[PDB]
RNA sequence: AGAGGGCGUGAAACCGUUAAGAGGUAAACGGGUGGGGUCCGCGCAGUCCGCCCGGAGGAUUCAACCCGGCGGCGGGUCCGGCCGUGUCGGCGGCCCGGCGGAUCUUUCCCGCGCGGGGGACCGUCCCCCGACCGGCGACCGGCCGCCGCCGGGCGCAUUUCCA
RNA sequence: UACCCACCCGACCCGUCUUGAAACACGGACCAAGGAGUCUAACACGUGCGCGAGUCGGGGGCUCGCACGAAAGCCGCCGUG
RNA sequence: CUGGAGCGUCGGGCCCAUACCCGGCCGUCGCCGGCAGUCGAGAGUGGACGGGAGCGGCGGGGGCGGCGCGCGCGCGCGCCCGCCCCCGGAGCCCCGCGGACGCUACGCCGCGACGAGUAGGAGGGCCGCUGCGGUGAGCCUUGAAGCCUAGGGCGCGGGCCCG
């Protein structure tokens, strides 16, 4: 609101937090993102280095359906599934292992973070990492693709 | 239970007066040296001058210890590594004074600032006017007026410090604790000199006001406090 | 022979006098209410000699005697009847002025409740 | 001028977004325009699917 | 509770009043007008509060009761007292005081109500 | 006539919580109330947090009050927060424990007590504990905020390695005149 | 009509005259007083009030006390009951307690392996009663202790009113 | 405290550009009225509040002749993002 | 102006700033401040409770002294034995049984300390203008806004209040 602003407390006050000496003159620099090379070099250059010039290669028209995948952590499967289903399991001494459609719960890849309990697993998932493998493996069940 | 407790609780009070006799006593007993010690080196100072004087021979009394140095000249139009010596003797205000421990280092610190102080040996009388009369303490920072001595034992009683005094040993005879004895205490804010400078701005030694005046500071704390 | 304090303590005002505005007195269109003065060269602002004075604070009242009539009795605005009865217990410190736009009619109204219950009233005798 | 950490932005208003400016002080009495759509054309075709085939 | 209903009411209230440097609360039993934790009437669950008699003469003293409130009706009851002032005070004193109730107001209430006394006598010469 | 400096002799420390909120302010006045008093320091740094800001009193995750309270000596006691408690998600063997904070978030509410635990809030620890006695503070990580990571030297400076703040990233957006060698220079 | 046909109000610059006071360094300004006015407080003593007390006058009913009633407050025996917190028991609501869960059975039912429905399971939320404990402003009943009001008693070394 | 007057001390005309203005720099006869840091988008930090590995907001829907209403409420929407 | 009111070197004595001292008052910062109902002033504990006993004690330094002593333990009373008793009353400078008048818990109170300012910031504005939701048994034909006032005042002042 207009209430609680300098420009009320800004009053009597001639120049208006503005400096008289060099006024406030319409536009001194230039306007926007201008003077990138010449003198206004200091900030782009060292605060948002690497703006000025090309690098790579064209994908020209693109589309960010053709390569969608997100992505999961070993980490938190034992969300996805009603927490319920793992304590049916670990317990019930069949080596059942409940089946995780990481598909069902919306990521195309399986990613090898965090630690996972020791309790067999069916994944099934698109993209596997190399570690989520081995994480699984190594814990107890089995890493099966889908399409 | 009432008369359990009345017993108790008076006991506590007289066990009081008991203590609040025995430190009252010790005080005046202490003062009882800070006579005899303080006629003492007077004495044996004479003595011995006579003692040489007899022989066709020769005193060089010792060099001062303490020398309580007033600034003299106020604060802007002031150079830097004086400003700096001058808020380490704590001489910010001018024309204010505090007791030095004169000291290779201290009396070189003078030196460099001399043109606006005046400092000089000063003299029990002195050192007694001083903190008696202007004489507050810091405590909790904070420039306290030492109007009981519950005051001064309350900082100072962990260095056998416990009245005005005790301080007053630890102010001539520069003592163990002059550094603590010397810092409750709270730089002293004189008044102008009744009756008037000679020259702020010269040496002393060449009729002015400033720097060195050995014992001859003494007239110069009459007329300011 | 009105409604006396509870106590009378002595005013003191360090300076009695309004505070007009620099060069109020040449000029019409300036008036008389303070405006701090922020002109460059301007003799008043530079605390310059034999020149008006700038209102600064220490150059205020104490806090005791803040605030406070000739007589003892702080105002309060009293306004209609009902408001009056407020002051029933804080009587002595401090009294009532009545609101300049009542009529004629309560004016007086409140001013027989005030004597009623011994509240000074600064206006008691005004519309009639 | 830019002044000490912030990002670039081409906010694109160098044209004349002022003129062809849509407010939508409509969208409520739209909303109802529309309800009365939705409910006329049902009590119109009265028994059948309202929704649509 | 009483010490969060206050910090409701603290500022934003309609028998609140702030002019001219005071400030001050209507309600009926606050005793002394005052903007407060003690002396204001409502917040709380136990008051005293003292007022001028309909009738012209004496005084009611009013407790609020504390078998039930959010009751408001019933929740809170009065008595008359047409007494010859001195017995008036000791009556209001005895029912504050060994009535164990609000031993704060206990004197505000006796000078609420010697101040009502005398607003109902001779008025003037 | 005195020569020092007046320049930052105000200290500017938070002496009232900036807020309106009634039940902080009486939880607040509630120590005032302790930390005059009683020895104790703990109530005043708990004090000196009601005190603070959102920003400033992070909330604390479960999985980190976790192995803050796992450690050896400090079962029995109870965890302290000035702010809140949130799940973990990616935590399953919760023990049971004793919290208090202001806020906790209602999943974890559920966690904590299923496993046989207790929640305080900021007065219930005030009669358990006044002087604090048999408790654990802890506060979540203050140089957490995504914030923190764009604070530093620069970037553009020689090897400080600060994110810059880019509309949107991607190939063409900043990889040039600074960061490959071959296209000026890099840092 | 001090609303008169460009009329509600009716400012300042500005000008109109009446009254007072001033006036050789242009006026005008800051600090400090002094004189005078217009007004404003008063006083035809402003002796300001409020306790308590003592004395001397004058006047009503009491206060202290009980007894009848009414209404509070506080106490507890948690006495008796109702209330809710934590615990235990009932597996008792569980189907006469629901809803959530990709939990499970198509041993079920309906409709077309799927959908709907039913049945099993866990997590949740209700009844019974029993036990412990916070026994909590959540009461309500009795017993108590105290206060207040009303009505009775008490006629005057009391307790008020007045000067 | 304010009006006039009297005296004693003080005392240059404001605004502004300005290393420096009483300026032999410029604006400024006087008075009334009008009059200059506004809105939006985007960032950024600081802070306030809700919920919290979520959280939202629309745009849509379902609920009004609106008096209040072009509001409020609600939606496996609630997540298609 | 002239053995000077000239110029050298020197005394006393005096004069004066917003400078220093003491005091007065008004700002701000700090005090890990006190003050949301409690003992206690270089504070150097307090209390059960037992067994045993009593004029004991704790028979330690010209320390000048600090931690132990000369207002009591035990005692006066009830009569060698009991006590050493209850604030709804000790009569209270300590009171822990309950707490300011004071406690708008963003209130108020004591300490100290400090408060030259352009540009700028920041804070504070019961400073000011106009609009709406609340709220003020607001005010008003018994006279509102504006306007006018050598009519009393208040704030440091924005202004505000009164004739
Ligand atoms: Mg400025
Ligand atoms: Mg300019
Ligand atoms: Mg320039
Ligand atoms: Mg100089
Ligand atoms: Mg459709
Ligand atoms: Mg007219
Ligand atoms: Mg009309
Ligand atoms: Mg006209
Ligand atoms: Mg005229
Ligand atoms: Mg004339
Ligand atoms: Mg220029
Ligand atoms: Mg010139
Ligand atoms: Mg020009
Ligand atoms: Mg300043």
């Amino acid at each position: 609101p207009s209430r609680l602003r300098k420009t009320r407390k800004l009053r009597g006050h001639v120049s208006h937090g503005h400096g008289r000496i060099g006024k406030h003159r319409k536009h001194p620099g230039g306007r926007g993102n201008a003077g990138g090379m010449h003198h206004h070099r200091i900030n782009f250059d060292k605060y948002h280095p690497g703006y000025f010039g090309k690098v790579g290669m064209r994908h020209y028209h693109l589309k960010r359906n053709q390569s969608f995948c997100p992505t999961v952590n070993l980490d938190k499967l034992w969300t996805l599934v009603s927490e319920q289903t793992r304590i049916n399991a670990a317990k019930n001494k069949t080596g059942a292992a409940p089946i995780i459609d990481v598909v069902r719960s919306g990521y195309y890849k399986v990613l090898g973070k965090g630690k996972l309990p020791k309790q067999p697993v069916i994944v099934k998932a698109k993209f596997f990492s190399r570690r989520a493998e081995e994480k699984i493996k190594g814990v107890g069940g089995a890493c099966v693709l889908v399409a | 239970n009432f008369a359990e407790l009345k017993i108790k609780r008076l006991r506590k009070k007289f066990a009081q007066k008991m203590l609040r006799k025995a430190r009252r006593k010790l005080i005046y007993e202490k003062a009882k040296h800070y006579h005899k010690e303080y006629r003492q080196m007077y004495r044996t100072e004479i003595r011995m001058a006579r003692m040489a004087r007899k022989a066709g021979n020769f005193y060089v009394p010792a060099e001062p210890k303490l020398a309580f140095v007033i600034r003299i000249r106020g604060i802007n139009g002031v150079s830097p590594k004086v400003r700096k010596v001058l808020q380490l003797l704590r001489l910010r205000q001018i024309f204010n004074g505090t007791f030095v421990k004169l000291n290779k280092a201290s009396i070189n610190m003078l030196r460099i600032v001399e043109p606006y102080i005046a400092w000089g040996y000063p003299n029990l009388k002195s050192v007694n006017e001083l903190i008696y009369k202007r004489g507050y303490g810091k405590i909790n920072k904070k420039r306290i007026a030492l109007t009981d001595n519950a005051l001064i034992a309350r900082s100072l009683g962990k260095y056998g410090i416990i009245c005005m005094e005790d301080l007053i040993h630890e102010i001539y005879t520069v003592g163990k604790r002059f550094k603590e004895a010397n810092n409750f205490l709270w730089p002293f804010k004189l008044s102008s000199p009744r009756g008037g400078m000679k020259k702020k701005t010269t040496h002393f030694v060449e009729g002015g006001d400033a720097g060195n005046r050995e014992d001859q500071i003494n007239r110069l704390i009459r007329r300011m406090n | 022979a009105a409604l006396r304090p509870l106590v009378k303590p002595k005013i003191v005002k360090k300076r009695t006098k309004k505070f007009i505005r620099h060069q109020s007195d040449r000029y019409v269109k300036i008036k008389r209410n303070w405006r701090k003065p922020r002109g460059i060269d301007n003799r008043v602002r530079r605390r310059f000699k034999g020149q008006i004075l700038m209102p600064n604070i220490g150059y205020g009242s104490n806090k005791k005697t803040k605030h406070m009539l000739p007589s003892g009795f702080r105002k309060f605005l009293v306004h209609n009847v009902k408001e009056l009865e407020v002051l029933l217990m804080c009587n002595k410190s401090y009294c009532a002025e009545i609101a300049h736009n009542v009529s004629s009619k309560n004016r007086k109204a409140i001013v027989e409740r005030a004597a009623q219950l011994a509240i000074r009233v600064t206006n008691p005798n005004a519309r009639l | 001028a830019p002044s000490r950490n912030g990002m670039i932005l081409k906010p694109h208003f160098h044209k004349d977004w002022q003129r062809r400016v849509a407010t939508w002080f409509n969208q409520p009495a739209r909303k109802i325009r529309r309800r009365k759509a939705r409910q006329a054309k049902a009590r119109r075709i009265a028994p059948r699917p309202a929704s649509g085939p | 509770s009483a010490h969060l209903q206050w910090m409701v009411v603290r500022n934003c209230s309609s028998f609140l009043i702030k002019r001219n440097k005071q400030t001050y609360s209507t309600e009926p039993n606050n005793l002394k007008a005052r903007n407060s934790f003690r002396y204001n009437g409502l917040i709380h669950h136990k008051t005293v509060g003292v007022e001028p008699a309909a009738d012209g003469k004496g005084v009611v003293v009013v407790i609020k009761r504390r078998s039930g409130q959010r009751k408001p009706a019933t929740s809170y009851v009065r008595t008359t007292i047409n007494k010859n002032a001195r017995a008036t005070l000791s009556s209001i004193r005895h029912m504050i005081r060994k009535n164990k109730y609000r031993p704060d107001l206990r004197m505000a209430a006796i000078r609420r109500a010697s101040a009502i006394l005398r607003s109902q006598k001779p008025v003037m010469v | 006539g005195v020569d020092i400096r007046h320049n930052k002799d105000r200290k500017v420390r938070r002496k009232e919580p900036k807020s309106q909120d009634i039940y902080l302010r009486l939880l607040v006045k509630l120590y005032r109330f302790l930390a005059r008093r009683t020895n104790s320091t703990f109530n005043q740094v708990v004090l000196k947090r009601l005190f603070m800001s959102r920003t400033n009193r992070p909330p604390l995750s479960l999985s980190r009050m976790i192995r803050k309270m796992k450690l050896p000596g400090r079962e029995g006691k109870t965890a302290v927060v000035v702010g809140t408690i949130t799940d973990d998600v990616r935590v399953q063997e919760v023990p049971k424990l004793k919290v208090c904070a202001l806020r906790v978030s209602s999943r974890a509410r559920s966690r904590i007590l299923k496993a046989g635990g207790k929640i305080l809030t900021f007065d219930q620890l005030a009669l358990d504990s006044p002087k604090g006695c048999g408790t654990v503070l802890l506060s979540g990580p203050r140089k957490g905020r995504e914030v923190y990571r764009h604070f530093g030297k620069a970037p553009g400076t020689p090897h400080s390695h600060t994110k810059p703040y880019v509309r949107s990233k991607g190939r063409k957006f900043e990889r040039a005149r600074g960061r490959r060698a071959s296209r000026g220079y890099k840092n």
